[PDB]
């Protein structure tokens, strides 16, 4: 029970020895002097006579009911099931350190007295934004970028592995960063690199379901979300296509375009308040970065804004030798008349092309890849 | 896998000695070639420590081991050749060749014959070959012939030499941290008989290197926390002359060897100091050492510094007289009252707004709200309204107590406390004039100045024919002169506990006036105290008024010594009934002030842990565990603790009368600091009444929950005391104790001092001047006779915690530092980490900080201590371009 | 040397103290249960003392009292209405109408009066601790640090002077400028050092799924005010809760405002709260209503402009004394180099610094650090800011 962490030496040292001996030798009397009454005027079991004798007081059935108000002398009011709501007491083994407002308590049958109280059932929401297992493979996927990695490195990882140098120098680490772009560049695989890696727990919300259909539950949602991942550990907070709360309007919003601006302010409050922030970490990520709010990026909040270009034709052919290790490629075909192909095109359609022509190939009950394939798989893609 | 063809250490170091049996006779130049190609091919493949499983180490004993057995014994004719090359080698894999239990048979291999100078092919390695054979060798071979054959055979003559060579060549390839290492070998050679060990190993030390010497002194002191008293007496002297011989520190001697002044012997103190007064070049060094040798560290130092030239540098010792005295109560006004303090906040119970939504003894509570926070010449003109008003209607023994407590508010002053203490002085009565002397021995307490030695206190004690005028003329005077060792007073206080008198309060204050004085020598009182007690307390059966008091004396006569000698003569002194043998736990505990005896720890509850108390000896079981709160004040962090799980689980858990009335009594002598689980496990004692126990022990209980001074936040946990207290907890019992509580939190202000350790872990005095308020505070229904006098100035052993500075010779620089937490860093690697809290910097010399370390920057060096002191001096360099 | 003796001594002196702790009790998976070295006075007194002598007394609201010797009407909220008395162990003073009673449960007479509503997500707005910033830590604006002194927490500290000269305190007070600029941290920093109340408010969590429910929040809320002596309010984000009055067409934007009428009514007419002190901070003030800016309810109106040069300074002095750096750079030159800027933009140049530093190998900083930082904070990320078109309010 955490008697002495002082172990520093860590080693053969007579110091440690002698910790160790000495913690032995108190273990040893004070075990004797707690067994002595138990030998000399035991009185009862106390092993499972007082279990009987507390088994005996409480009834054999027992019901669950709501806090609403505690007074200091063991006593409160508590709402039962229906909804009226008594003045009952509370007894000594109740340990009363968890009784809070809104937790469910075992009251008795007769005197509703307060007998228990009760352990939680987790959350329906809990499910829906934990990530339990790494998805895929590290840094060693991606290739072409090499120079913003070493950023995202230095925000998340390092604050947690070595938090040394920071300490040194005292500084606290940058606190946000935000990634931008054209589309299908390399974002969210980059976000799933560092799931991977990273060894605290990783929370996912998309953007397009910060809005709701009724009026005022925009913020409660923001707010809930925020107490899990704060209740929990130190941990990553990912939200994914911010503007696309800014782009598209829904009929089925109840409100116009205000309540749009109600869980604006509520989340900026939440990303700077005046609360203890404790230990979180956020990132954001959109591919139209010129629409959202100014005050919603300002240095305090996201402190590092990454840029995402088109890949050059070096990071092209990188990239075809990544998307086809494993595939069983014929000696005729050659990359560097792909690469050409188009004169901008980005990392999603060299994976597109890859798995087109697979498939086209596996149409013919075949092994290997021919040019064809390739020749009409980047008509079939790219030119509709 | 793959074997065969490429393993060839299994087949010709293994062929070689299976046919060694072959070719030991009939073949003398095989014998001897084919012995050193495989100890040379062994030693080269066992010279780089990184391929731990040789292929020839441990592929040796596989079917080599039966032909060992038959090489070494089963031989015969060993030459002076094949020797060298066949234990040499033999005894480098033989202790991981066998089972676990190998320590007992290394007799067969190496104890036969060390070959020349094994330590050539042993120096490249540090704890693999033959230096971890060493040790087993020292571990239990060596240990089971030095328990009593001491005098022996090889086994230790030359054993000794070669250990020396081991420890010597551990600080010479690398230098890393195993030169802690060192003394693992060092210690279990010879543990009781270290001395020899620590004499031979300082001339190594002297010449081994400068910079590795401070790092193995502060592992040193490390060990020197806890130790046999054997092993204690012998370490604590064989490390003071490491920084002197090796190191040139010259500085960190004196302040280092309090460990060694009272348990290795007085006289080593006096050549201490007179080894520092020769050395005495700096000028400077010698001024540090002698400011805090007075009420910092020890006292009665000021009988070794008046020789032939007390001009500058002898005659520093007048300015540690008063001189320094002046200069810090100059600084207390210069650097607090100037910066935040107001002359009298008195404001602590003014702040009752907040509350909403008449009995004199309150009174008594007020001059608490005045004293406490007026300290450090808070005078105060015409704001003393509530005292000279009640001085004069009510609370005979509160308006002593209010007299005293001007002491308290004009503390360390030589100036003119006696002038602001005539204006009321002169008024015959009963308790002003008692209680205005006891106000005067406070004020000039550690000046110990010519004030008042036998003028003023001895004129009102001379006629002790009085109630109070001759009690309260005892207790001032013994304070003021509570850290001298001048008989003369002795001498004249001597026929006052001795009067055989009626005046039983006033001689058990005697008792403890004198015993905080002297803690050495003058058997001649101990006779006295003895005697007394005899033909006082063994015809009567009263309370314990005189157990507390009497027997008190003793303990401070008989404190700080580990010996045990005179715990023996003590009990065996005084042997008689149980009650009677109140004392037998008294003075057995009190020579254990700071040390490690788990041993009679746990004897002290083996005699009697609880025995069902059928109203016998409630006050023998609840002494015995006041007594064994101790061990717990400078546990080096480590006693303190498993003591504080065993109260919890022991005492207030279940329990009869130790458990319920005094358990929590321990608290107040375990630490000051104030820590969530104790700030939490006593409130959960106390918020609850539950009066079915004596709810008077309770009160007492809460009278020591704010005993931790340096004010925190959750100071307003107790003002919501208040509230249950407003109805509950009836004022007449609990009223000055709640203010007494509250104020005490910010009775400190920002000056603070009761936690009695100091530098490291030196405790330096101050239990005398703490342990009455303790061991009188066992009952609280007993205040009425004189609660408020007692407590008005028990604790006057406040020393402030304002120490660092600059205190140069023109004091100019006001302050260039920088503050952090505690700064311990164990020897993981040789670069050490210690302060986790390097955000803060600050430049002035206000609060230090309770868990603070302090450093400095901009090229200073700290060439003046650069280890302790609390008064630094900053010496300024820039030999850094 | 010897660990196969350590380790096993350890372990075995772990196994002995887990099965002592086993010995006084730990297992038996507990549902609630406290340990049993605590609970143990519960064993035979409280058994056959706690149970029988108290009953339930059910909760009962009353309506009105017939006149003399009493009758009363008490209502609860499933069972039925009743006519009803006291018993002699109450004062017929203590029990004006409209108050929560206890009631037995079969000759229902009442007994014990109780507090009231509160309404717990209303409940949890106080801030009951503190934050640990502190007026040492906002330098750049000394002159609305004390401005709001003299109003937020001198009169409660000293109480007699003000009186003694006949003047009445404001009460209000608002704090407006561009983003990023130290409102909500001055906030923090009072917060801190006070002694009354905090209650914290946010704007946005007014808004309600239902109507005529913000109204009955800012109700509550004022009444758990009053029920203290005095002390302090704190509302986050006005510009959430109320612009204009400017109903058009199709009914918009409505009940927010009735929100805002009731907060407003609830701070002027008909006897005002008294001693309740507020405190507002926004960021585009030109969007607030007129009827809530009238003074009596907002008497100051504290401006945070952008620091002009000394503030530069000053708060890379403040920001940066704790760090390894250089012993002769200068700071002067950098808060020449950028001249309209924020304190968290010199914030994140000291953190930058600090961060190329360690990116090589370095353990102190030096001046090219600091420029390169100034050379990619200040001007590379220049097309993300706010500061331009939050000037003008707008
Ligand atoms: N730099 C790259 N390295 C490797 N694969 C890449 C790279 N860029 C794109 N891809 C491929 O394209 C796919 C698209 O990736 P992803 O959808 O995560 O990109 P994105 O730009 O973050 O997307 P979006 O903007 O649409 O959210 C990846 O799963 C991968 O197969
Ligand atoms: N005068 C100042 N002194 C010290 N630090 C300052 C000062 N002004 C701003 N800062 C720092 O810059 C940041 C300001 O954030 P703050 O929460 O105070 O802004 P805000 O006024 O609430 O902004 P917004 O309305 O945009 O939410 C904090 O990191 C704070 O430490
Ligand atoms: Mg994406
Ligand atoms: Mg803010």
């Amino acid at each position: 029970a955490s008697k002495l962490p002082l172990v520093t030496p860590h080693t053969q040292c007579r110091l440690k020895l002698l910790k160790l001996e000495r913690i032995k030798d108190y273990l040893l009397m004070e075990e004797e002097f707690i067994r002595n009454q138990e030998q000399m005027k035991p009185l009862e079991e106390k092993q499972e006579e007082e279990r009987s004798k507390v088994d005996d007081l409480r009834g054999t059935p027992m019901s669950v009911g709501t806090l609403e108000e505690i007074i200091d002398d063991n006593h409160a009011i508590v709402s039962t099931s229906v909804g009226s709501e008594h003045y009952v007491s509370i007894l000594s083994f109740v340990d009363k350190d968890l009784l809070e407002p809104g937790c469910s308590v075992l009251l008795n049958h007769k005197v509703h007295a307060v007998i228990g109280v009760l352990m939680d059932d987790t959350d329906p929401l809990v499910t829906v934004m934990k990530v339990e297992k790494a998805p895929q493979e590290t840094y060693a996927d991606i290739g072409g970028l090499d120079n913003q990695i070493q950023e995202i490195k230095e925000s998340v990882e390092l604050p947690l592995t070595h938090p040394e140098y920071y300490e040194e120098m005292g500084i606290k680490p940058p606190k946000g960063v935000i990634l931008y772009g054209p589309p299908g560049t390399g974002k969210t695989l980059l976000a799933k690199a560092v799931a991977n890696q990273t060894s605290a727990t990783f929370l996912r919300v998309v953007g397009s379901e910060l809005i709701q259909k009724y009026l005022g539950d925009g913020p409660k949602l923001v707010r809930e979300l925020f107490r899990v991942a704060e209740e929990h550990a130190p941990s990553i907070v990912f939200i994914d296509e911010i503007d696309a709360i800014g782009t598209k309007r829904y009929d089925s919003n109840s409100g116009g375009e205000r309540e749009i601006q109600r869980t604006m302010l509520e989340l900026l409050n939440q990303l700077d308040g005046f609360d203890s922030r404790g230990d979180v970490k956020v990132i954001m990520a959109t591919n139209r970065i010129e629409t959202l709010d100014p005050a919603l990026i300002r240095p305090g909040r996201i402190d590092r804004k990454i840029e995402f270009p088109l890949p050059d034709e070096k990071t092209k052919k990188r990239i075809f030798q990544i998307h086809t290790s494993r595939m069983t490629l014929a000696d005729d075909v050659t990359l560097d008349d792909l690469i050409m192909a188009k004169d901008d095109l980005s990392g999603a359609d060299i994976k597109a092309i890859c798995t087109e022509a697979g498939l086209m190939a596996l149409r013919e009950r075949r092994m290997k890849v021919t040019n064809e394939d390739f020749k009409k798989s980047k008509e079939n893609v790219l030119y509709k | 896998m793959e074997e065969g063809g490429r393993d060839k250490a299994p087949v010709q170091p293994q062929q070689s000695p299976a046919a060694a049996p072959g070719g030991t006779d009939e073949k003398p130049s095989g014998k001897e070639r084919r012995d050193a190609g495989d100890k040379d091919k062994e030693q080269e493949l066992s010279e780089e420590d990184k391929q731990l499983q040789d292929e020839l180490e441990m592929l040796v004993e596989r079917l080599g081991e039966k032909d060992t057995s038959l090489y070494r014994p089963a031989l015969e004719e060993l030459r002076r050749q094949i020797r060298s090359s066949t234990t040499s080698m033999t005894s480098v894999p033989k202790p991981l060749k066998f089972l676990r239990p190998h320590y007992g048979k290394l007799k067969e291999i190496y104890e036969n014959m060390a070959p020349g100078e094994n330590k050539r092919f042993a120096a490249d390695i540090i704890s693999v070959l033959a230096m971890t054979m060493s040790g087993e060798r020292e571990c239990l071979k060596y240990r089971l012939v030095g328990s009593q054959e001491e005098l022996a055979s090889w086994g230790h003559e030359y054993v000794r030499h070669l250990a020396g060579e081991v420890a010597k060549e551990w600080q010479e390839l690398d230098d890393a941290e195993k030169v802690q290492r060192e003394p693992l070998l060092t210690l279990v050679k010879e543990i009781v008989p270290y001395n020899m060990a620590h004499n031979a190993e300082h001339e190594a030390c002297d010449l081994l290197m400068e910079i590795e010497q401070v790092d193995m002194l502060e592992k040193d002191i490390d060990e020197n926390a806890y130790a046999k008293v054997c092993l204690y007496l012998t370490s604590c002297v064989n490390y003071v002359p490491e920084p002197e011989n090796s190191a040139l520190l010259r500085c960190a001697l004196g302040v280092f060897r309090k460990f060694s002044r009272f348990p290795e012997a007085l006289r080593l103190a006096l050549m201490l100091n007179d080894m520092e007064l020769v050395e005495d070049i700096f000028t400077s060094c010698k001024d540090v050492v002698v400011q805090k040798q007075m009420a910092f560290m020890l006292g009665r130092h000021g009988v070794f510094l008046e020789l032939s030239e007390d001009v500058e540098e002898y005659e520093d010792l007048t300015e540690i007289m008063s001189n320094v005295q002046l200069n810090s109560n100059f600084l207390a006004l210069a650097r607090e009252l100037d910066i935040m303090e107001p002359k009298v906040p008195d404001d602590i119970y003014k702040t009752h707004l907040e509350n909403n939504r008449d009995s004199a003894r309150m009174n008594l509570a007020s001059s608490f709200v005045n004293g406490f926070v007026n300290a450090a010449f808070g005078q105060d003109k015409l704001l003393t309204d509530d005292g000279n008003k009640w001085l004069y209607k009510n609370k005979d023994h509160g308006m002593l107590s209010a007299a005293a407590s001007l002491g308290m508010i004009l503390l360390w002053d030589v100036d003119g406390g006696l002038t602001q203490i005539d204006k009321y002085l002169y008024s015959s009565e009963d308790y002003i004039k008692s209680g205005a002397l006891l106000a005067c021995g406070i004020v000039n307490s550690g000046v110990r100045n010519e004030c008042d030695p036998a003028l003023a206190l001895l004129s009102d004690y001379v006629l002790h024919n009085s109630n109070t005028m001759r009690l309260g003329s005892i207790f001032g005077l013994g304070l003021a002169y509570a850290g001298s060792n001048r008989e003369d007073v002795l001498t004249l206080l001597l026929p006052v506990m001795g009067d055989s008198k009626s005046s039983m309060e006033v001689a058990g204050v005697t008792a403890l006036a004198c015993g905080m004085i002297a803690v050495g020598s003058c058997n001649g009182d101990v006779t006295s105290t003895i005697l007394q007690t005899i033909m006082e307390k063994s015809e009567t059966e009263l309370k314990d008024t005189y157990a507390r008091w009497l027997p008190l004396g003793l303990g401070l006569n008989h404190l700080g010594k580990g010996e045990a000698i005179e715990a023996i003569l003590a009990a065996l002194e005084v042997v008689s009934e149980p009650f009677r043998s109140f004392a037998n736990t008294l003075v057995d505990v009190c020579a254990y002030a700071g040390s490690g005896n788990v041993l009679k720890v746990q004897q002290l509850l083996h005699i009697c842990s609880e025995h069902f108390d059928s109203k016998e000896k409630e006050e023998d079981k609840d002494k015995k565990e006041k007594k064994d709160k101790d061990k717990k004040e400078a546990p080096a962090d480590m006693g303190a603790h498993q003591g504080v799980a065993v109260l919890g689980i022991a005492l207030i858990a279940m329990g009869e009368e130790i458990g319920a009335e005094m358990a929590l009594r321990t608290f107040g002598h375990l630490l000051r600091y104030g820590e969530p689980t104790l700030r939490r496990a006593v409130p959960l004692a106390l918020a609850l009444i539950s009066v079915s126990n004596p709810r008077l022990n309770i009160l007492d209980t809460l009278s020591k929950f704010s005993h931790d001074a340096d004010p925190e936040v959750s100071y307003n946990s107790i003002f919501a005391m208040g509230m249950v207290g407003s109805g509950t907890n009836n004022a007449r019992l609990a009223a000055m104790l709640r203010q007494l509580a509250q104020y005490h939190a910010k009775d400190p202000n920002n000056l603070f001092m009761v936690r009695l350790a100091q530098g490291l872990t030196h405790l330096g005095k101050g239990t005398l001047t703490l342990c009455p308020y303790h061991s009188d505070r066992q009952l609280m229904s007993q205040v009425a006779v004189a609660g408020l006098l007692t407590v008005l100035v028990s604790f006057l052993d406040v020393r402030n915690i304002i120490l660092g500075k600059s205190h140069y010779v023109l004091y100019g620089l006001v302050a260039a530092m920088q503050p952090r937490m505690l700064v311990t860093f164990d020897e993981e690697l040789r670069p050490l980490p210690v302060s986790v809290r390097v955000g803060q910097a600050v430049d002035v010399v206000g609060q230090a900080g309770k868990p603070k370390t302090i450093t400095g920057f901009q090229t200073h060096t700290t060439p003046v201590l650069l280890a302790h002191g609390e008064r630094a001096e900053l010496a300024t360099e820039e030999f850094l371009p | 040397t010897y660990s196969r003796q350590i380790k096993q001594v350890e372990d075995d002196i772990q196994q002995l103290l887990k099965k002592i702790n086993e010995l006084t009790g730990i297992k038996e998976s507990d549902t609630g249960l406290a340990p049993p070295a605590l609970w143990d006075l519960a064993a035979d007194k409280q058994t056959l003392q706690s149970e029988q002598p108290l009953q339930v007394a059910r909760c009962t609201k009353i309506i009105n009292a017939d006149s003399e010797d009493p009758k009363y009407i008490i209502n609860v909220k499933q069972f039925a209405k009743f006519v009803v008395d006291l018993s002699d162990q109450v004062a017929p003073t203590d029990i004006e109408e409209g108050m929560r009673v206890g009631v037995d449960r079969n000759k229902y007479q009442i007994h014990i009066p109780l507090p009231p509503k509160i309404d717990p997500t209303v409940t949890m707005m106080q801030v009951e601790e503190k934050p640990d910033v502190t007026y040492s830590d906002v330098g750049g604006c000394k002159e609305q640090i004390e401005k709001l002194r003299e109003v937020v927490e001198t009169p409660l500290l000293h109480p007699e002077r003000f009186v003694n000269l006949g003047i009445e305190p404001p009460k209000g007070v608002l704090l407006f400028g561009p983003p990023g600029t130290g409102k909500t941290l001055c906030a923090r920093a009072v917060a801190n050092r006070t002694d009354a109340c905090f209650i914290r408010v946010i704007g946005s969590e007014l808004v309600q799924k239902y109507v005529g429910e913000g109204a009955r929040m800012v109700r509550e809320l004022f009444e758990m005010a009053r029920t203290k002596k005095a002390c302090l309010i704190f509302f986050d984000e006005i510009d959430a809760i109320g612009g204009a009055r400017f109903d058009d067409g199709a009914g918009g934007d409505n009940e927010v405002q009735r929100t805002m009428l009731e907060l407003i009514n609830q701070l002027d007419g008909f006897d005002p709260r008294g001693n309740i002190k507020v405190l507002m901070a926004t960021n585009r003030p030109d969007t607030l209503d007129p009827a809530l800016m009238r003074p009596g309810r907002l008497d100051r109106k504290i401006e945070f402009s952008l620091p002009d040069l000394e503030g530069r300074t000053h708060i890379f002095k403040i920001h940066a004394r704790s760090m390894s750096v250089e012993r002769d750079i200068r700071f002067e030159l950098l808060a020449r180099l950028c001249p309209n800027s924020t304190g968290a933009e010199i914030r994140s140049v000291c953190t930058e610094a600090g961060m190329f530093a360690i990116r090589a190998r370095r353990k102190i900083a030096t001046e090219k650090d600091f420029l390169e930082a100034v050379n990619k904070v200040i001007k590379s990320y220049a097309k993300f800011s706010a500061t331009p078109r939050y000037m003008t309010y707008n």
